[PDB]
């Protein structure tokens, strides 16, 4: 489809981040929270594109 | 900060009802927030 | 009065199990909800729904 | 057991007269002189009341009411016979001095009451107020006195004030009352409502489960109130003031 589903699209270029609700931390006292597995891999997927980007 | 919108009572007097998931205030029994 | 037929009697041996009736009630009309899907929590020591 | 409507104001003395006309050019009636004489009574802070399920909150100590008439031979000074008794002499008692002193009242020494905070909200244009009422007769014994009443129940003396002022009865059993109130004490007498009158226009209905009545009642004082529009204004005084439970203090004069 020409409005909602061209093909160049399926090709990633930005990854949207979602909001914490999908994510949510918690937290056992003030200074422990335990984060979600989503956010760790989020972080592994940009520290790898900086690596890349300071390579580049 | 959460205070009763009645009684206007510093500092406020707040219960949590944790098997209720309210919270009330412990002079006119109004609850304040819910879930 | 007397009864018209006759009754079996006698004793046995009987063994109180572990199911109490006192362990298995539950009831909820509103409580605590859940972090992610906010939705009634689970559990009867944690009054759920 | 009544549930009071009430509404209220004041007045400067300087139109006082001028009021009264008034009132009789509305009411059709003539004002009618009276007085009265109330004293608090409050629980013994010597007996721990540890009855109060503070994990519940049943109940909190309040503060009770004893009203009693007193005979204007007790008001009236040596300068004052002269004139008639009717509602002109309130002209006269602008002075924080009354003939009745801390001795005379301790000498006498009725009408039970105990009321409440009214109700919450702020879409009520009335001040609704729940009353509970009894009455003293008489009584008898080695100790007959309102003191040991009071004392054997569990209450001790807090202070008291005399009031003075007049009556207006118009339709419906709407009541109007024009009062000063003087403290009294041991160190003297101090007029509170100095130079000025307080208004209180009140009804009262028996049931407070009938709510017919109560919006005919609450149309009576709206309209009495729409009629005043101009000389005086009415309104529904702070729902905080008329708290009269003992945790905290402080007292609507």
């Amino acid at each position: 489809n020409e409005v909602f589903s061209r093909p160049e699209w399926m090709i990633l270029t930005c990854l949207p981040v979602p909001p914490p609700p999908v994510r949510p931390s918690i937290s056992f006292n003030e200074s422990q929270r335990g984060e979600d597995d989503l956010t760790f891999k989020l972080a592994d997927i940009l520290k790898a594109n900086i690596s890349l980007e300071t390579l580049e | 900060v959460l205070t009763c919108p009645e009684c206007k009572v510093y500092p406020p007097k707040i219960v949590e009802r944790f098997s209720e998931g309210d919270v009330v205030c412990a002079l006119c029994g109004l609850v304040l927030s819910d879930k | 009065k007397k009864l018209m037929a006759q009754i079996f009697f006698g004793p046995t041996y009987y063994q109180r199990l572990r199911h109490m009736v006192d362990d298995k009630i539950h009831a909820r009309a509103r409580g605590p909800m859940q972090v992610l899907t906010r939705q009634p929590v689970e559990g009867r020591s944690r009054d759920g729904g | 057991m009544v549930q009071q409507l009430s509404l209220f104001g004041s007045i400067g003395d300087d139109g006082y007269d001028l009021l009264i006309s008034t009132l009789t050019t509305i009411s059709g009636n003539p004002p009618l002189l009276y007085n009265s004489l109330c004293t608090v009574w409050k629980p013994n802070p010597s007996y721990d009341v540890e009855n109060v399920n503070s994990r519940n909150q049943l109940v909190e100590p309040n503060r009770i009411k004893l009203s009693k008439e007193v005979p204007f031979s007790y008001l009236i000074d040596e300068t004052m016979m002269d004139k008639p008794l009717n509602f002109r002499i309130l002209k006269s008692f602008t002075n924080d001095k009354i003939p009745l002193n801390y001795a005379m009242t301790r000498n006498i020494l009725w009408s039970l009451q105990i009321s409440d905070i009214p109700a919450a909200g702020n879409n009520r244009s009335v001040s609704m107020q729940t009353i509970a009422e009894t009455i003293i007769l008489s009584s008898a014994g080695k100790n007959s006195s309102v003191s040991s009443l009071m004392n054997g129940l569990g209450y001790v003396f807090e202070f008291q004030y005399l009031t003075i002022g007049v009556k207006f009865f118009m339709k419906h059993g709407l009541i109007l009352e024009l009062q000063k109130i003087w403290q009294i004490e041991e160190a003297g007498n101090s007029q509170i409502t100095s130079g000025g009158f307080l208004l209180k226009a009140y009804i009262n209905v028996s049931r407070g489960t009938d709510i017919d009545r109560i919006n005919y009642t609450e149309t009576a004082l709206m309209n009495l109130k729409k009629e005043l529009q101009g000389y005086i204004e009415l309104s529904v005084p702070d729902r905080q003031s008329m708290d009269s439970r003992v945790a905290h203090g402080n007292i609507l004069i």
